[PDB]
């Protein structure tokens, strides 16, 4: 299976540079062009540029010629893009993609890399249990007072997926993000335990919070 | 620099219905037009290339049409897993340009939320803030009134809401309302309650707890 694995999220200073990876697997790196796409929050896709891995030859969107610099590394089968002189307008998700011929199209896409450009400092989430004081029960995790986006939440290390809602984060008047993740279970299936697994890569924060049911 | 316009950025359709998303270019682009689907989690899939050609592993419910400036993506019968934003892309000139996106809202039968209330943890209280959460699970449609009552006093200004994207199996929404108080405020009061009004409820549902 073809696969495009991008570096993790990034907080960056105004004026700072940053270098994003796209490590490829499941195809001959040299036989396929790689393009880069930007997506601002609640926005459309802007094409940034391409790179022929065979020889390192590049095309750029005019609007990004001063901003972005693509490269490859044929040994690690890994393309990069460096963004220079960063501002708010550079706060975005950045996608690497593969071009195929049938007639050009972007036939595989990275999961995307969230870049936040800001002065303010990393802060890790506080993780609080949501437990109740019908035919279904609910519990969850409150993931409070973190910066920047994003966090990932799983339940029981990815073994509980069904009945799960991870709410999108709201920006609080404090300039810190907060969200809840919740699980519903039919009252019957008492059997199992419930632990939410929170990862904030920007702060190297990982937290497993077990939600005490207190059945007895 | 070629401009791609998706005039209708928000489209609603019932399961089973035929759905058409349109795209027009500022100048002719000779069928050099692709369609992508972005899921709520941000994953992007190519659906159609060169106007009409179905990418391998894409249901035949998807077709592409048109020529010159005007292109459409059609879904012959809408499925729940089709909830997405759809984008067109021209490759006639560089720079490659994209449409604004069309977010597909899915219409289904009314379902009332099941409602849950959660008090703050001691682990939060110990550091000076009380968050009280009210959950509305697996409802349609999206429109919902959540009112907070503290010892039966209607609240204003001290709560924030968030809503999931429409589910990919049951086309429902879930919503959280968080009531934020100082620890000191949380402790001057006994009953915390959220009252949910929704089309699927013949009268509002209240969930509450007593402190201490």
């Amino acid at each position: 299976e073809v696969q495009l694995q991008q570096s993790g999220p990034d907080l960056v200073k105004p004026g700072a540079s940053v270098k994003i990876s796209c490590k490829t697997s499941g195809y001959t790196f040299t036989e396929y062009i790689m393009h880069w796409v930007k997506q601002s929050h609640g926005k459309s896709l802007e094409w940034i540029g391409g790179i022929i891995p065979n020889n390192g030859g590049t095309s750029y969107n005019q609007k990004f010629k001063d901003k972005a610099t693509m490269t490859v590394d044929k040994s690690s089968s890994t393309g990069y893009m460096e963004l220079r002189s960063l501002t708010s307008e550079d706060s975005a998700v950045y996608y690497c993609t593969r071009r195929e011929v049938y007639y050009y199209a972007l036939d595989y896409w990275g999961q995307g890399t969230l870049v936040t450009v800001s002065s303010a400092s990393t802060k890790g989430p506080s993780v609080f249990p949501l437990a109740p004081c019908e035919s279904t029960a609910a519990l969850g995790c409150l993931v409070k007072d973190y910066f920047p986006e994003p966090v990932t939440v799983s339940w029981n290390s990815g073994a509980l997926t069904s009945g799960v809602h991870t709410f999108p984060a709201v920006l609080q008047s404090s300039g810190l993000y907060s969200l809840s993740s919740v699980v519903t279970v039919p009252s019957s299936n008492g059997t199992q335990t419930y632990t939410c697994n929170v990862d904030h890569k920007p702060s190297n924060t990982k937290v497993d919070k077990t939600v005490e049911r207190k059945s007895c | 620099d070629i401009q791609m316009t998706q005039t209708t950025s928000s489209l609603s359709a019932s399961l089973g219905d035929r759905v058409t998303i349109t795209c027009s270019a500022s100048q002719g682009i000779n069928n050099y037009l692709n369609w992508y689907q972005q899921k709520p989690d941000g994953t992007v899939k190519l659906l159609i290339y060169y106007t009409s050609s179905l990418h391998s592993g894409v249901p035949s419910r998807f077709s592409g049409s048109g020529s010159g400036t005007d292109y459409s993506l059609t879904i012959s019968n809408l499925e729940p897993e089709d909830i997405a934003t759809y984008y067109c892309q021209q490759y006639s000139n560089l720079p490659y340009t994209f449409g604004g996106g069309t977010k597909l809202e899915i219409k289904r039968t009314v379902a009332a939320p099941s409602v849950f209330i959660f008090p703050p943890s001691d682990e939060q209280l110990k550091s000076g803030t009380a968050s009280v959460v009210c959950l509305l699970n697996n409802f349609y449609p999206r429109e919902a009134k959540v009112q907070w009552k503290v010892d039966n006093a209607l609240q204003s200004g001290n709560s924030q809401e968030s809503v999931t994207e429409q589910d990919s199996k049951d086309s429902t929404y879930s919503l959280s309302s968080t009531l934020t108080l100082s620890k000191a405020d949380y402790e001057k009061h006994k009953v915390y309650a959220c009252e949910v009004t929704h089309q699927g409820l013949s009268s509002p549902v209240t969930k509450s707890f007593n402190r201490g």
